[PDB]
């Protein structure tokens, strides 16, 4: 937990982080100027008004203003308002506050988000980060529900999109700012929430901050500030997130101190794959292409680092060669496995100690193209394997075996399970396989679902490049960690592969009855693959082999986002295209609405063969 | 006594009781040491059971001589010019000296005619003059501009020998001269003096061309001649060693007579037989080492 | 790079 | 004083 | 001192690396395959030799490989061979160690250049620099003087300087300016003469290889060098290179942590350089305070200069002393004008200097910075009073109550003028009396011509997308240029003196006298002024004023480029343009070779008005 | 930023 003290009182600055910081919280969100103090600036004499029109700069230090304050617009700046001359000021005297906190450097600056309308806000804020260089972050300040239906029922002539009515705003006022990298939310949490799937949405969101009143805070047995269950299910949720908390309000438990209101959040944090995956959320990357590129040792020691895969391997050869040699042939039958692919050897020492624990004897071949993964299989050899493992520096494509083989054993699998051409490379080594012959893994399947994320559509349009097509970035998958987004329906299986195949282009239609009003910004592909009979392996986010971070999902982008209502489907089409040399997918969304056909003839993104 | 010898045999030397000394290091794998094996049954080698003497060596074995008849001189990879010799019963393998003075790989070592002098040319372009007695050098030469291929000490004068280099030249030195080194006017790879014609020797070139030059040519190999041995007969025949993996024995006249594609890998050094006058045993990195009947 | 991307 |  | 050892010899890589960094060194320069292990890939049968063909990738760690190790290319690979299967050979196994150090995570790779054609070497290097996704550096191995004038004068029968330079130019050149390949600099006994050893300075010399051959005995035996090479070691440790120790311990009675020892004592036997560390050949931009409003931390960095503002002081001081007789001391009132008043440091050090010069003065701080006049308003509220009168309005546009006695401004860049203080200066004066001063009274500006090849990969690197792809050369850079050479001492290119009396536009023509040869990459550019009579600030490398670092100097490129020779004289064009609305630079080299006319019409870069 | 430049 990192917070802050939202205050909009603040007689003097020193005197007021002093206090904030006693109490614990690591910001201040604060008026640069006096927010009753309105200024003109157009008419005269209020616009030729003497003095300074804020505090100096040099209260605090250059370090303090860039680190531990967070600048707030003034309520009175309204630059939406009917009334022209309110209007002008306001644009005026925003640019001014935002003028100033560049000046200042401050790392944020929040803006309220308290109405519909948001047009003239959205352009001065487009201007100013247009304007000028400056690095400072703009936080939103939207709430959850909207000000109009946190209202109580006591007028007596006017009793009280209901829930998806500030989401509306926020999507509204970041598509006028063209989804600017700088402009992102924060988000208040006040006493009343929405349903399950209104907080989904703006968890794919780009949330910074949050704000948390303290009337929002019940009361326990003891008299401290504690929070409802479903509150503490958000607060989880963006914790998740790694958003940081601001502190609103006064003291409503004027027994104890925001002390207690902190320290309700610092307990709650600390009662609550992931480990290895730290870091590398929302970090685009590019899919590994073994088969065109040579991959470093330290790619194969990441590949290695992975226990489960090659247990589950081990077992899966374990289960076959039991099934292939009964007991009493045991001592007199040779089964030839092939390893596709060797590597450093992880799925060599799988076979072996396979083998072993199977009581059966193999005669075993490591295939491998890499000639510098071949030096250390041929080290392995030399020192470990001996004459049981013979070593094959070349393709296995246009390898000539001496034998035929009892099973054949590869992991060419991608995270979309046939990005790294595993069928076309388990096509050309079939000719060595016996006519009863296995070949694990023997199944796999990919699986797509439609996803929604601000921050992945920035990441991609970050990825923008010279000397290339402006957008073909959107035309590549991204291996990447998925974690501000929002999955709109469950995944779906594209493509299916199964060795040894007795045409791997392919396409697929695929039909997803999305329950809720969203923004379609990509889809995400996984896989499942049957090595043996019950021995899987699976990224798919509902049958995810546990502890298994060999594989990320798939990300292919769309190019420009296509909103989605209630009740409406989407549809999807997949191609697996491919020619003499190259292998790529195409992709289009055809309902609700059309999208272009996403690299067509392979343009941006191709598998080499 | 290693339990097992390297791959890459490197240099093999009969001496005149017909004992053969191998030279081998380990260029590939996880260590790169070398070893020496005297085998007193010449036709039980490679096999590390039936060998009179082993010993195994700090670095790799570049080159080897004999400096008498219980004298090993090695050049190592280490920059070392080291001295191992024989005990008296001929079944251990003790060092010297092993002085580190050359700032590279000594590439070749060869012991001048009075057997207590030697030279070692290195990687570092240095030709050092050694007094073996002693353990030092006598004397440094950087006459070359480029690392040393070979050195080839007379067999008649003491002082005289010959060098060649990767700057394209041959040297003939006197070291009793004021300026001990003379020019003698495709890159040199081996040398070879004649055996008993004082002013004539051969040199192989990296292009696999023997030539005979006096104080003739042919193409003999297809790539470099990695070594140049005279037969101990009273008309010497030449073997010639490359790296096309092949073996010719040529006449005074380097009209070829023999050819041997017995090797794998390249052929490093052949040494004839004093005893049988028409054995040639070569040996080469496939771990083999050859005897031929040479008509 | 991990999860089988650079 | 964490206690709901 | 970061120091390595390079061995050609490494029985045991764990046992080396140990003994290696027990003697302190921290990193080790080694073959990744044998060096005598020649391979053959063409003719059978060795082309097909089994087994492994060098040590594992598992003999150590992977931080190991990728922080500990150097790679070397074996010294039998000359792909410059003038026999075809020599250089077919060594094509292909340059290409095999370079895929194995890269395959290993070498950090760097030391290649030699020890003859003067390395084509094919270039070639080969340039294909494996462009093929795949490898981040390993390539030191070319290349000596101070050529191995063929080092050899001895013992036999019988049988560019002098500048030889190795031109091999690497050549190299480099071929290569295009990689920002990979790098210099390995071979320092041997005999040492070459001043200027070339400027050249090599200039080069991006990663390393530095001192054999211990090269190291003289003292009488304790411990090894020491020459006068001259303790100079070199002096301006080597400048550029902070690592040195590599080659060679074997030639002072055999002491150990060989005695030749490190010797380099750690010269190490520690070597307030701008303090400033300017971390900045070195860091291409800034340079500030446009009249078309930009800056930041607090950018006045702050401004006024933590002492020096400037005591030289702004003490020429008030001089000039009030002047202006007003002691007789008339008290009564004579004089208006001083702090033009562009900034956060307020020439308002501070104008009333400190009519203190000390016991003068009575009316001042007026003008500044158009909208944020910095709350600073200087809250000065004025707080500090300064009816004395200092705050004016936020442009020193052009602003209609004064009264003349000035003293107008005193900073308006000063690196080159003098590209802040635009003539234009607003010129504005600036109808408020001057007829006898009024302006300080700063005059400035000059000063260029020489430089060579500096990472400034040319740093300014090549500045590469915008969107923009033309060359415009990056067509701008001035603020540079702490460290790794450079200046080829002629500067000579003035423009001169404005206050208050003009009598068009700021300007032509310039300077002829350079060059007395070596080089290759001209760019002009940096310098200025001095005369603020008041004998008070004056520069920071021309000469004139420097000591300890002033408010200005770093300027850096314009050219596209390409301009070898130059010995006797030659560097003739070059610069324009000082300008507009209603821009002013710029224009410049052009004309002798030895021309070359384009750079940023025509401010095309890449304008100064705006 | 230092020198006179971003
Ligand atoms: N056709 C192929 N033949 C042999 N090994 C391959 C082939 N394609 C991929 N590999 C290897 O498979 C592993 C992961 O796909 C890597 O070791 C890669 O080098
Ligand atoms: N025309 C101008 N009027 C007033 N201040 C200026 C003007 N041009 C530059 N400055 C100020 O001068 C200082 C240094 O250039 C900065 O404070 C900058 O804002």
């Amino acid at each position: 937990v990192s917070s802050g003290r939202d205050l909009n009182c603040v007689p003097e600055i020193a005197d007021t982080l002093g206090a904030v910081a006693k109490q614990g919280f690591d910001f201040l969100c604060m008026p640069v100027f006096h927010p009753r103090f309105k200024r003109e600036f157009i008419q005269e004499p209020a616009k030729n008004r003497p003095g300074p029109q804020t505090r100096s700069d040099l209260l605090l230090s250059g370090r303090d203003w860039n680190t531990l304050i967070v600048g707030k617009l003034s309520p009175w700046i309204r630059p939406d308002s009917k009334v022209e001359k309110i209007r002008r000021n306001s644009e005026a005297a925003m640019l001014q506050e935002l003028n100033f906190g560049a000046y200042l450097g401050l790392p944020a600056f929040l803006l309220p988000l308290n109405q519909e309308d948001n047009t003239n806000l959205a352009r001065v804020l487009t201007n100013h980060i247009h304007t000028g260089h400056h690095s400072s972050m703009f936080w939103m300040r939207v709430p959850l529900v909207a000000p109009e239906d946190l209202r109580d029922d006591i007028i007596e002539n006017a009793p009280t999109s209901g829930e998806e009515k500030t989401w509306m705003w926020w999507h509204n006022f970041r598509t006028l700012c063209d989804y600017s990298k700088r402009i992102a939310v924060a988000l208040e949490i006040g006493a009343d929430l929405p349903s399950n799937h209104v907080i989904d949405r703006w968890l794919g969101e780009p949330i910074k901050a949050a704000i948390l009143p303290t009337s929002i805070f019940l009361t326990n047995k003891k008299g401290f500030p504690v929070l409802s269950k479903m509150h503490q299910r958000l607060i989880f949720r963006l914790l998740k997130l790694e958003v940081q908390f601001i502190i609103t309000g006064t003291n409503h438990h004027s027994e104890k101190e925001f002390c207690s209101y902190l320290q309700y959040l610092e307990y709650l944090s600390q009662n609550r794959y992931e480990l290895f995956a730290k870091g590398y959320e929302d970090y685009l990357q590019s899919p590994l292409q073994p088969l065109m590129d040579n991959l470093e040792s330290q790619t194969y020691e990441v590949f290695e680092k992975d226990p489960i895969k090659y247990s589950q391997y081990q077992q899966a050869i374990y289960k076959c060669l039991l099934d292939r040699v009964p007991e009493e042939e045991k001592d007199t039958n040779v089964q030839v496995l092939m390893v596709l692919g060797a590597g450093r050897g992880p799925l060599v020492n799988a076979s072996l100690r396979a083998a072993k624990q199977a009581d059966r004897r193999i005669k075993l071949y490591a295939v491998e193209k890499n000639p510098n993964a071949v030096v250390t299989l041929e080290n392995w050899q030399f020192e470990e394997w001996g004459s049981q493992v013979t070593v094959v520096s070349s393709d296995m494509r246009e390898w000539v075996a001496p034998e035929k083989a009892d099973i054949i054993v590869s992991e060419l699998l991608g995270s979309f399970a046939d990005n790294e051409l595993s069928p076309e490379c388990l096509d050309g080594a079939q000719h060595f396989l016996k006519d009863d012959g296995v070949s694990i893994p023997g199944e796999y399947t990919s699986f797509l679902a439609p996803i929604s994320s601000s921050k992945l559509y920035n990441e991609v349009r970050a990825c923008r490049e010279k000397d290339r097509d402006p957008e073909a970035q959107f035309e590549m998958p991204y291996v990447v960690r998925l974690h501000n987004f929002h999955q709109l329906s469950a995944p779906q299986p594209c493509f299916t592969f199964s060795h040894p195949n007795r045409d791997n282009n392919r396409y697929c239609t695929l039909e997803f009855p999305v329950e809720v009003n969203t923004v379609l910004h990509g889809f995400a592909g996984y896989f499942e693959t049957v090595l043996y009979q019950d021995i899987t392996l699976s990224i798919r986010p509902e049958t995810h082999s546990p502890g298994m971070f060999s594989w990320f999902p798939i990300l292919f982008p769309i190019k420009q986002p296509i909103t989605v209502r209630e009740g409406q489907t989407i549809c999807v089409r997949f191609w697996r295209c491919s020619n003499s040399k190259k292998v790529w997918y195409e992709w289009a969304v055809t309902a609700p609405v059309c999208s272009a056909i996403h690299n067509p003839t392979g343009r941006s993104y191709t598998i080499g063969l | 006594a290693p339990a097992c010898m390297e791959r890459q045999l490197e240099a093999a030397r009969y001496r005149s009781d017909g004992a053969l000394l191998l030279g081998a290091s380990s260029l590939s794998g996880r260590c790169w040491a070398g070893s020496l094996w005297l085998f007193k049954d010449p036709c039980a080698a490679p096999n590390e059971g039936f060998c009179s003497a082993g010993v195994q060596t700090e670095a790799g074995v570049a080159d080897l001589t004999w400096v008498g008849e219980r004298g090993i001189l090695v050049a190592s990879d280490s920059g070392a010019v080291e001295l191992w010799e024989l005990d008296e019963n001929e079944t251990l393998i003790v060092s010297k000296f092993c002085k580190y003075e050359h700032d590279d790989i000594v590439s070749t070592v060869s012991v001048l005619s009075s057997g207590t002098q030697a030279v070692s040319g290195s990687k570092d372009i240095c030709i050092k003059v050694w007094d073996l007695a002693q353990q030092v050098v006598l004397s440094s030469y950087r006459a070359h501009a480029a690392q040393v291929t070979c050195v080839a000490a007379s067999p008649h004068k003491d002082s005289v020998f010959l060098s060649c280099s990767e700057d394209n030249r041959i040297l003939l030195w006197d070291t009793r001269c004021p300026k001990p080194a003379s020019q003698i006017g495709y890159l040199p790879t081996s040398l070879a003096w004649h055996p008993q014609q004082s002013e004539v020797f051969v040199f192989g070139d990296e292009n696999g061309t023997v030539s005979l030059v006096d104080t003739l040519s042919s193409a003999v190999h297809s790539q470099c001649v990695t070594g140049l041995v005279f037969s101990p007969h009273s008309v010497p025949f030449l073997a010639s060693l490359s790296e096309d993996c092949s073996l010719a024995v040529l006449d005074s006249s380097l009209s070829e007579l023999f050819r041997s594609q017995a090797h794998r890998d390249f052929v490093r050094d052949a040494t004839w037989s004093p005893l049988n006058h028409s054995l040639l045993t070569t040996v080469g990195w496939d771990h083999q080492v050859v005897h031929h009947v040479v008509p | 790079g991990r999860g089988r991307g650079r | 004083q964490f206690e709901d």
